[PDB]
């Protein structure tokens, strides 16, 4: 349940 | 009439709904209404490297930076887009520093950044091999003709033998009928000199030599109870930046519980000690 850097937040 | 923070929302909704040429001229309009923004910016770059236009993104980069020179996201983005550029050096080296960035920040992304970092190595290492010249041979170069001729001989010789009872259709075919006995003939000599104790083969580095944390070359490597080898450098903080699970299977973990994969580090070495490149890698 971390976070992508791929997506715009 | 609609203001910065609501143009921002509206090409988030189109972002995540895949429209990014439509998103992008809409974090546009939040730009031209507050510039003084890095979000804005960093997320307009994302849709242009979506829109494979490094072009822009790495402008756009280059600005969120200037109001926000610790911005984590830029570095990564700014590097990814030098990738396309092929500045293999630069890109690896923000990546690298967005990478310091995001550890220093407490932030998490996990592989998200030494995934790509170390696949920006090997797309950068690829270039400089694919460089190398490898120096043919004495023999080789020979032989190597020697085939060629022989081709000629047929091919330019023994081909128009017959302008008539072979035309266009028959000798179109009986002409690659030939190369490709001899394009094999000589392939089976390029493994010769390849297999001969020579180094012309490819130089890569494998997989199951890195961490699955680092990304890279291991070089204090240890198990866990699960059994994923990891450095012991690694799951050293994760340990204590973290928590007390295996960064894999997610399992309750602790320090004083990995084990030394010796075995490993021996198979790490002899790599090493026989492998000329590293370092420069």
């Amino acid at each position: 349940d971390t976070s992508r850097m791929e997506e715009v937040d | 009439s609609p203001s910065a923070q609501e143009l921002k929302e509206q090409g988030n909704r189109l972002f995540v709904g895949r429209k990014y040429p439509e998103a992008a001229a809409c974090y546009g309009r939040a730009i031209t209404r507050n510039p003084l923004v890095a979000v804005y910016y960093t997320n307009r770059a994302l849709c242009y490297l979506k829109m494979q236009q490094p072009e822009q993104a790495l402008a756009d980069c280059r600005r969120a930076l200037e109001l926000d020179g610790q911005s984590v996201k830029a570095h990564f983005f700014l590097g990814q887009c030098q990738l396309e550029m092929e500045s293999y050096d630069e890109a690896i080296a923000n990546l690298q520093r967005a990478y310091s960035l995001a550890k220093e920040q407490r932030l998490n992304f996990g592989d998200d950044i030494p995934s790509a970092l170390r696949i920006a190595k090997k797309k950068r290492w690829n270039s400089i091999e694919e460089r190398r010249i490898h120096q043919e041979s004495e023999l080789h170069s020979y032989l190597t003709r020697l085939i060629a001729a022989e081709r000629e001989r047929e091919l330019e010789e023994c081909q128009r033998n017959h302008e008539g009872h072979e035309d266009d259709g028959h000798i179109r075919a009986q002409q690659a009928c030939i190369e490709a006995k001899h394009d094999k003939y000589m392939a089976d000599m390029d493994e010769l000199f390849s297999q001969v104790d020579e180094k012309r083969k490819k130089r890569d580095i494998p997989d199951y030599l890195c961490g699955k944390i680092s990304f890279e070359l291991m070089r204090e490597p240890c198990i866990t109870p699960s059994g994923i080898t990891y450095d012991r450098k690694d799951i050293e903080e994760h340990l204590q930046r973290v928590g007390h699970f295996n960064p894999v299977t997610r399992s309750p973990l602790t320090q004083e519980q990995l084990i030394p994969n010796l075995a490993m580090k021996e198979v790490i070495d002899a790599f090493i000690s026989e492998n000329g490149w590293v370092e420069d890698y």
